[PDB]
RNA sequence: CCGAGGGUAGGGCCCGUGACUGGGGCGAAGUCGUAACAAGGUAGCUGUACCGGAAGGUGCGGCUGGAU
RNA sequence: UGGGAGAGGGUGGUGGAAUUCCCGGAGUAGCGGUGAAAUGCGCAGAUACCGGGAGGAACGCCGAUGGCGAAGGCAGCCACCUGGUCCACCCGUGACGCUGAGGCGCGAAAGCGUGGGGAGCAAACCGGAUUAGAUACCCGGGUAGUCCACGCCCUAAACG
RNA sequence: CGAUGUCGGCUCGUCGCAUCCUGGGGCUGAAGAAGGUCCCAAGGGUUGGGCUGUUCGCCCAUUAAAGCGGCACGCGAGCUG
RNA sequence: GAAUGCCGGCAUGAGUAACGAUAAAGAGGGUGAGAAUCCCUCUCGCCGUAAGCCCAAGGGUUCCUACGCAAUGGUCGUCAGCGUAGGGUUAGGCGGGACCUAAGGUGAAGCCGAAAGGCGUAGCCGAAGGGCAGCCGGUUAAUAUUCCGGCCCUUCCCGCAGGUGCGAUGGGGGGACGCUCUAGGCUAGGGGGACCGGAGCCAUGGACGAGCCCGGCCAGAAGCGCAGGGUGGGAGGUAGGCAAAUCCGCCUCCCAACAAGCUCUGCGUGGUGGGGAAGCCCGGGUGACAACCCCCCGAAGCCAGGGAGCCAAGAAAAGCCUCUAAGCACAACCUGCGGGAACCCGUACCGCAAACCGACACAGGUGGGCGGGUGCAAGAGCACUCAGGCGCGCGGGAGAACCCUCGCCAAGGAACUCUGCAAGUUGGCCCCGUAACUUCGGGAGAAGGGGUGCUCCCUGGGGUGAUGAGCCCCGGGGAGCCGCAGUGAACAGGCUCUGGCGACUGUUUACCAAAAACACAGCUCUCUGCGAACUCGUAAGAGGAGGUAUAGGGAGCGACGCUUGCCCGGUGCCGGAAGGUCAAGGGGAGGGGUGCAAGCCCCGAACCGAAGCCCCGGUGAACGGCGGCCGUAACUAUAACGGUCCUAAGGUAGCGAAAUUCCUUGUCGGGUAAGUUCCGACCUGCACGAAAAGCGUAACGACCGGAGCGCUGUCUCGGCGAGGG
RNA sequence: GAGCUAGCCCUGGCCAGGGUGAAGCUGGGGUGAGACCCAGUGGAGGCCCGAACCGGUGGGGGAUGCAAACCCCUCGGAUGA
RNA sequence: UGGUUCGUGGAGCCAUGGGGGAAUCUGGGCGGACCACCGCCUAAGGCUAAGUACUCCGGGUGACCGAUAGCGCACCAGUAC
């Protein structure tokens, strides 16, 4: 569930807030946290090559584990569900009957006090993570790698999840959250559930000092500069688009598929996505 | 109002300073052509 | 002190009236088509929704107060 | 107290046939559609046939003039949760009853909001026919919607 | 064109007369009163408001009358803008 | 002899403008060749959330004293931030370094680039952040947390005594964190005292008084006291914290748990050391053996790493503690005590300004702290005033026009004018009371009105005490007094009705535009499967992102409500394994040069041979587009209806003389005595129209229209008065 | 050349006083249970009034200026983009 | 592709970024496409005085300047500013 706010200024009648219910644990494990290098949006040149950046709430960078088949086989009580700045996702701190604490992304349903495991032998349950071998068709699942052993990469954010499809030799089929179809490695780890926040998406702002809490500065329409600085800019009063609508750098917008076609993942890619 | 003048002693030296213009081709090409110009100073004398 | 009432100000209800506008009733000597009553020539009626010069049409669901 | 029948309701699961789409194979000059046609589709390989996959919606036979509910309404199968109702014993209470202005709840379809889903069907819409004309009836397409959750709407030939 | 600042308003005038009013006249289809038309006459006078940036014009209320032109469409080293 | 020529000199304007905030001066005394201008005294005025005091930048001797006045000083000068000269800045504890890291910079390893050079993990550098031991007083012409005095403290070395498995650039803990709000107890600071100390005063009608006036504290080890902060203890197992670990983490057990205990800071006390007013007298003496006490107010500061709530979820590293590793266990480390040792740089002065940035001794600009009292509801606002500092480096007269800033005005009251431009009005607090409409928050301080001073009497609750008095805070009721007037001075909304545009708070053309423009939440299209797309770079490398389709890029539109039609022929984009065209290359029919020859060399047909284009489809919140003519109804008029040319298709809903309407001041209606503007209608829309969005919409606006009330020198229409010229 | 100016990055600092009174919580009411309502508590917000501070709306002055953008009066924001 | 007088020209020669890729004198390069004849020459390793260039410095000499000239500087100048 959203929260929404009472019209008490113009901007409450819309804001709405993440009601914050599952999360446990307001403080962030000290020895999980490290500085976030804020950049601006900008470059090692000093250069801007992400436009309208900056100026938003410091955060510190929560360590997460992406990789997990790091500790086959030793399970780990799930301590707290903790906020994360960095993700749209909720965490999980997770303590290791090992002795060792770890952040993963928290699934939706996972409880405070169950038991989570990896490994090719892990139950099928919500939070476990099983190479895609051994996780039943049908299943669907979440923080998906996309080679074996170089860390989830697939279904990360708030309420996504990849749906195992079946199996072709070496390879699983998925369907990841973009609707798209795609041959994975067997031995690609993966987490049985979906993404948890799946409420985050009907945030609704409210006001343009929200955005800049999220270091999101003012976007500038091309439409609204001149000629030097935009294929939209001049005009006289103001202007259609009397050209094909285009990027600040010139390049068509609407349609112009971006993709590189002799690109070697093709060979893996059996549907392009939906919608 | 505010003026374009606002002194700095440790941004003069960094900016126009002796180790500053060592540091790269134009800079030293500025010191041969200040040296042979005869200047009596080669570089802005802050106090520091 | 109260006090007829007068004055300043702001409300409530009612009546008459108003450029213009909406449909309604009647008139009938007109124009357009023929929606309903026969299976009325697409059975009809219906709440709703979208649409069409007009009667009306179509969708979805319902009734028989439907012929064979 | 002891029994009964039932598509009564809610939640979670789950099965097969068919339609469409995609892949592979095989194969060739048409298919489809109508009162008759045309649009449409098809040598860029369709239709018809076989294998594989994806996905949504509705449940053939049983099925009846049948059953259930207060009405609306309810139909594959399994489980859980839950309502009403009938029966036999004649055991307990002792008129504790009937109705019911206001109130509150429920309330087909269409419609609305937020989000999902979308196979088939199909308002609007486009095209072909028909016709004197045809903003229709018939044909080929087609978006809402039809489906799910939550919140509204509160109507009916909501009829016996 | 090594620059002669522009509409309108305000201020301040001054001049022309093809005279709007006042003064003097002839003709009248001038009974009177009121008018019409032309001649003489520039001494003085020639209002306040609504609209619009407006000049102009229309309108309101008056008036003896509510004249028309020139002066770099008079006047920004006088103001406005 | 001319080039608005170049350099220099000297004229004119002219004894003219001006002499730099309208805070303001007058006299006496002195000095001196010379005095409005220097010194001294008295009187007057101005600042006092500063125009006073302290600190950091920056400036660099401007500081102090003597002697000077050519120049500098907007006049003068005997004076000075000026000339000459002499003197002046004192640290283990203050700031910085011999400590730490932040962005960033640099950069072993490594990577990239014609050269120059670009990157780059560790490491190093980098501070106003972390860390770290000094308080009060006296002294100089000029420095003082630095010299001196009193009382305290830190590190290093060495030694002695006790104690311990000692030992690290390694492991762990900690350091370590936001915003808003806030408890308890204190301190800073402040107010009152009939009490304590004090030189004196009794005026001019009265007062010898519970009179006036002045002052009534500052620092301080251990100890103690009050208030807070931090921290559970034991054992067993252990596979994790790139070795080891007794440490930390994890599981279990047992005592303890909002307690205590241990520890740490703040405040109070505290041996001791200091200070000490008015007045008087020539910075110093005296006051004075100064007194040094009680009550109230009270922080935004302190205890602090306190508490709660909230989403946007809030640095690092060292110091410190703990663990062990080699090693070493006569060492080493820990604790106590003692002696010794303790370096380098800064310190003057100005510092909201005549010493800094502005060419000037320039009404401008400049970061942090202190910033007293009374009254006004509060306050850092306003008036006055303390401490402290000033009267702004030309003056003296005069009393014209005109200008500036200011005050008032008979009757009228917007008649002014593009416009109420400007200026009036209103104006704080308390009480009463308050409309359409509305997104139910608002609109709202709506509008409109009443109250406001002082005196006496009665009285209610709270704070501190103790439950009382005293002090301080918040009230209530009754009866009176004075004036033209009681937020009696100063600071402090004029209001309403109705349109346009933009939802809103925000942003903008530094220095002619603040807006209807930009942004904005929010809507949609589109790209991107991650070594993402996209951006910067030749590259390496970065950003994106230590993110992963509920995410990131691009584009348009711009809260919200109800909506967003028809045209895919052209251009764009997307899809299409056919076909057509298609370059290098392949191929080599056939032809040529030359040679006595084998041979060398050259041209070259069919056929094969990509993307692109052509071709077939799709696609509008992609670029864009969205008709004409003739005819027809019981009068006229018009045309639901038919016909016909053309088109890719002919503008749907809604709105319309409009931020759009040429003709135009369209016509009609409203408001006005009168309305080219305004509001409401009509529709022959020159030339609206649906995300370059269409039509609306509460609230909001230093936006732009129209009207009314209030009130006015805006005006009829001008007059007088003030001060600076 | 970013000691002016624009954006970002790291690390610090500042924002008198007054007003409005959201969610939540507690109590009471209500119901089968609820929704909800009333009171108290509470202290939210690109909320309100207003200094510092940041601005630069309208007018007047200035115009060989005090000033190559200043002065007076008025006016906008002032816990936030 | 560059160099050469040679700008695609009949375009050789010298150089070489890509592809293919030899031989040791009966080997090989050149004589301006190419072939024959006739000649010239010895690639894919390196070094080598002198004659040539310049003028911070020293000297000598001017039908060169003479303080607005001559160097920017006759002088405490790459200074003051
Ligand atoms: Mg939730
Ligand atoms: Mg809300
Ligand atoms: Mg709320
Ligand atoms: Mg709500
Ligand atoms: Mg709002
Ligand atoms: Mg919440
Ligand atoms: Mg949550
Ligand atoms: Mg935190
Ligand atoms: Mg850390
Ligand atoms: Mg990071
Ligand atoms: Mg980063
Ligand atoms: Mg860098
Ligand atoms: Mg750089
Ligand atoms: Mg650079
Ligand atoms: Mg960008
Ligand atoms: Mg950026
Ligand atoms: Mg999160
Ligand atoms: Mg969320
Ligand atoms: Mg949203
Ligand atoms: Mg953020
Ligand atoms: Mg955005
Ligand atoms: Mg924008
Ligand atoms: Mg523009
Ligand atoms: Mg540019
Ligand atoms: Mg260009
Ligand atoms: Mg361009
Ligand atoms: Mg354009
Ligand atoms: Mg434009
Ligand atoms: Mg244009
Ligand atoms: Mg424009
Ligand atoms: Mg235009
Ligand atoms: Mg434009
Ligand atoms: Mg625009
Ligand atoms: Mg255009
Ligand atoms: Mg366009
Ligand atoms: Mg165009
Ligand atoms: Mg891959
Ligand atoms: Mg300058
Ligand atoms: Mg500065
Ligand atoms: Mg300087
Ligand atoms: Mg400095
Ligand atoms: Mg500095
Ligand atoms: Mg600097
Ligand atoms: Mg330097
Ligand atoms: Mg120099
Ligand atoms: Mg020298
Ligand atoms: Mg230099
Ligand atoms: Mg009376
Ligand atoms: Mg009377
Ligand atoms: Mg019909
Ligand atoms: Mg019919
Ligand atoms: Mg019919
Ligand atoms: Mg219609
Ligand atoms: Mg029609
Ligand atoms: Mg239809
Ligand atoms: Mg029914
Ligand atoms: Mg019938
Ligand atoms: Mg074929
Ligand atoms: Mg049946
Ligand atoms: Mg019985
Ligand atoms: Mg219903
Ligand atoms: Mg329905
Ligand atoms: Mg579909
Ligand atoms: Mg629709
Ligand atoms: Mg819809
Ligand atoms: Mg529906
Ligand atoms: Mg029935
Ligand atoms: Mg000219
Ligand atoms: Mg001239
Ligand atoms: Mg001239
Ligand atoms: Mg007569
Ligand atoms: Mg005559
Ligand atoms: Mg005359
Ligand atoms: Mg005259
Ligand atoms: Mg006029
Ligand atoms: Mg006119
Ligand atoms: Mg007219
Ligand atoms: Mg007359
Ligand atoms: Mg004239
Ligand atoms: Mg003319
Ligand atoms: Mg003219
Ligand atoms: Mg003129
Ligand atoms: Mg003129
Ligand atoms: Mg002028
Ligand atoms: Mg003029
Ligand atoms: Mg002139
Ligand atoms: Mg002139
Ligand atoms: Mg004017
Ligand atoms: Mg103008
Ligand atoms: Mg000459
Ligand atoms: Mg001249
Ligand atoms: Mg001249
Ligand atoms: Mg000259
Ligand atoms: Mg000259
Ligand atoms: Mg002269
Ligand atoms: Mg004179
Ligand atoms: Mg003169
Ligand atoms: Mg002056
Ligand atoms: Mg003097
Ligand atoms: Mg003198
Ligand atoms: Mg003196
Ligand atoms: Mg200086
Ligand atoms: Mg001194
Ligand atoms: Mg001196
Ligand atoms: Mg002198
Ligand atoms: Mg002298
Ligand atoms: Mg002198
Ligand atoms: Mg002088
Ligand atoms: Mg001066
Ligand atoms: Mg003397
Ligand atoms: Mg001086
Ligand atoms: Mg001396
Ligand atoms: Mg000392
Ligand atoms: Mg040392
Ligand atoms: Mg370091
Ligand atoms: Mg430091
Ligand atoms: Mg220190
Ligand atoms: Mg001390
Ligand atoms: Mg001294
Ligand atoms: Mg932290
Ligand atoms: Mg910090
Ligand atoms: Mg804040
Ligand atoms: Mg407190
Ligand atoms: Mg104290
Ligand atoms: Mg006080
Ligand atoms: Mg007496
Ligand atoms: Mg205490
Ligand atoms: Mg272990
Ligand atoms: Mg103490
Ligand atoms: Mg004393
Ligand atoms: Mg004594
Ligand atoms: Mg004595
Ligand atoms: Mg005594
Ligand atoms: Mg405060
Ligand atoms: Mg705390
Ligand atoms: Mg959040
Ligand atoms: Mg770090
Ligand atoms: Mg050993
Ligand atoms: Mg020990
Ligand atoms: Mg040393
Ligand atoms: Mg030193
Ligand atoms: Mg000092
Ligand atoms: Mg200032
Ligand atoms: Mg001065
Ligand atoms: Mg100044
Ligand atoms: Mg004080
Ligand atoms: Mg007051
Ligand atoms: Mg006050
Ligand atoms: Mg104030
Ligand atoms: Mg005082
Ligand atoms: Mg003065
Ligand atoms: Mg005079
Ligand atoms: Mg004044
Ligand atoms: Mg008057
Ligand atoms: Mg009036
Ligand atoms: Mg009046
Ligand atoms: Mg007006
Ligand atoms: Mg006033
Ligand atoms: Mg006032
Ligand atoms: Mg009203
Ligand atoms: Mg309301
Ligand atoms: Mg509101
Ligand atoms: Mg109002
Ligand atoms: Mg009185
Ligand atoms: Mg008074
Ligand atoms: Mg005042
Ligand atoms: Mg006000
Ligand atoms: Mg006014
Ligand atoms: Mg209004
Ligand atoms: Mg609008
Ligand atoms: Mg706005
Ligand atoms: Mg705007
Ligand atoms: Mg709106
Ligand atoms: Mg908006
Ligand atoms: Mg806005
Ligand atoms: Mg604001
Ligand atoms: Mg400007
Ligand atoms: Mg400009
Ligand atoms: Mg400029
Ligand atoms: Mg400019
Ligand atoms: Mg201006
Ligand atoms: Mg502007
Ligand atoms: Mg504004
Ligand atoms: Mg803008
Ligand atoms: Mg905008
Ligand atoms: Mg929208
Ligand atoms: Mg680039
Ligand atoms: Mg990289
Ligand atoms: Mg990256
Ligand atoms: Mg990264
Ligand atoms: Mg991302
Ligand atoms: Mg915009
Ligand atoms: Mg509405
Ligand atoms: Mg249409
Ligand atoms: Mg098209
Ligand atoms: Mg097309
Ligand atoms: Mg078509
Ligand atoms: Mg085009
Ligand atoms: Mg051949
Ligand atoms: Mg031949
Ligand atoms: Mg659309
Ligand atoms: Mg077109
Ligand atoms: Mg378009
Ligand atoms: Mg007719
Ligand atoms: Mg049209
Ligand atoms: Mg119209
Ligand atoms: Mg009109
Ligand atoms: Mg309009
Ligand atoms: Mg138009
Ligand atoms: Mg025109
Ligand atoms: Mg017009
Ligand atoms: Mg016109
Ligand atoms: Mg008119
Ligand atoms: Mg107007
Ligand atoms: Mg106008
Ligand atoms: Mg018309
Ligand atoms: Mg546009
Ligand atoms: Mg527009
Ligand atoms: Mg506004
Ligand atoms: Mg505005
Ligand atoms: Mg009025
Ligand atoms: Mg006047
Ligand atoms: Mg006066
Ligand atoms: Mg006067
Ligand atoms: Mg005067
Ligand atoms: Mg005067
Ligand atoms: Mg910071
Ligand atoms: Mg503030
Ligand atoms: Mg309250
Ligand atoms: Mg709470
Ligand atoms: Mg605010
Ligand atoms: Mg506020
Ligand atoms: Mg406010
Ligand atoms: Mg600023
Ligand atoms: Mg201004
Ligand atoms: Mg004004
Ligand atoms: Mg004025
Ligand atoms: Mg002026
Ligand atoms: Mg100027
Ligand atoms: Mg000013
Ligand atoms: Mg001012
Ligand atoms: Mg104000
Ligand atoms: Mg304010
Ligand atoms: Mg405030
Ligand atoms: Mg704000
Ligand atoms: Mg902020
Ligand atoms: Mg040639
Ligand atoms: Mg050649
Ligand atoms: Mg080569
Ligand atoms: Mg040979
Ligand atoms: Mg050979
Ligand atoms: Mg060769
Ligand atoms: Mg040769
Ligand atoms: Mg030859
Ligand atoms: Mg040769
Ligand atoms: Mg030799
Ligand atoms: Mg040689
Ligand atoms: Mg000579
Ligand atoms: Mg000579
Ligand atoms: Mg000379
Ligand atoms: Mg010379
Ligand atoms: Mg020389
Ligand atoms: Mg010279
Ligand atoms: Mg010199």
């Amino acid at each position: 569930a959203v929260k929404k706010f009472k019209p008490y200024t113009p901007s409450r009648r819309f804001m709405t807030v993440a009601d914050f219910s599952e999360i446990t644990k307001t403080e962030p494990e000290k020895s999980l946290v490290k500085p976030l290098k804020k950049t601006g949006g900008r470059n090692n040149q000093g250069r801007i090559t992400v436009r309208f950046r900056g100026g938003g709430h410091k955060r510190l960078y929560r360590i997460i584990d992406f990789k997990r088949w790091d500790k086959v086989g030793i399970p780990a009580k799930v301590a707290a569900i903790e906020y994360d700045p960095n993700r749209s996702a909720r965490i999980a701190l997770l303590h290791y009957v090992d002795g060792e604490k770890r952040y993963i992304i928290a699934p939706d349903g996972l409880q405070v006090g169950q038991q989570v495991v990896a490994g090719p032998d892990a139950p099928i349950q919500v939070g476990n993570a099983l190479p895609l071998r051994f996780i039943p068709v049908g299943t669907v699942v979440h923080a998906v790698e996309l080679e074996p052993k170089k860390g989830a990469k697939l279904a990360r954010a708030a309420g996504t999840s990849a749906q195992i499809q079946g199996r072709e030799g070496d390879y699983v089929i998925l369907r990841l959250p973009s609707g798209e179809l795609r041959k994975v490695h067997g031995e690609c780890y993966a987490t049985v559930g979906a993404v948890g926040n799946a409420d985050h998406k009907n945030i609704v702002l409210g006001k343009a000092g929200r955005s800049r809490w999220l270091g999101r500065r003012p976007h500038v329409r091309g439409a609204a500069m001149n000629p030097v600085d935009h294929p939209h800019g001049g005009g006289e009063g103001r202007a259609p688009r009397g050209r094909p609508p285009a990027s600040p750098w010139g390049w068509q917008t609407k349609g112009l598929k971006t993709r590189k076609r002799r690109k070697p993942s093709s060979r893996f890619i059996i549907a392009r996505r939906k919608k | 109002m505010k003026r374009t003048w606002q002194p700095n002693r440790r941004k003069r030296a960094k900016t126009h300073g002796f180790r500053a213009r060592m540091r790269t081709p134009g800079g030293r090409k500025v010191l041969k052509r200040r040296r042979q110009k005869g200047r009596w100073r080669l570089t802005p004398a802050v106090r520091k």
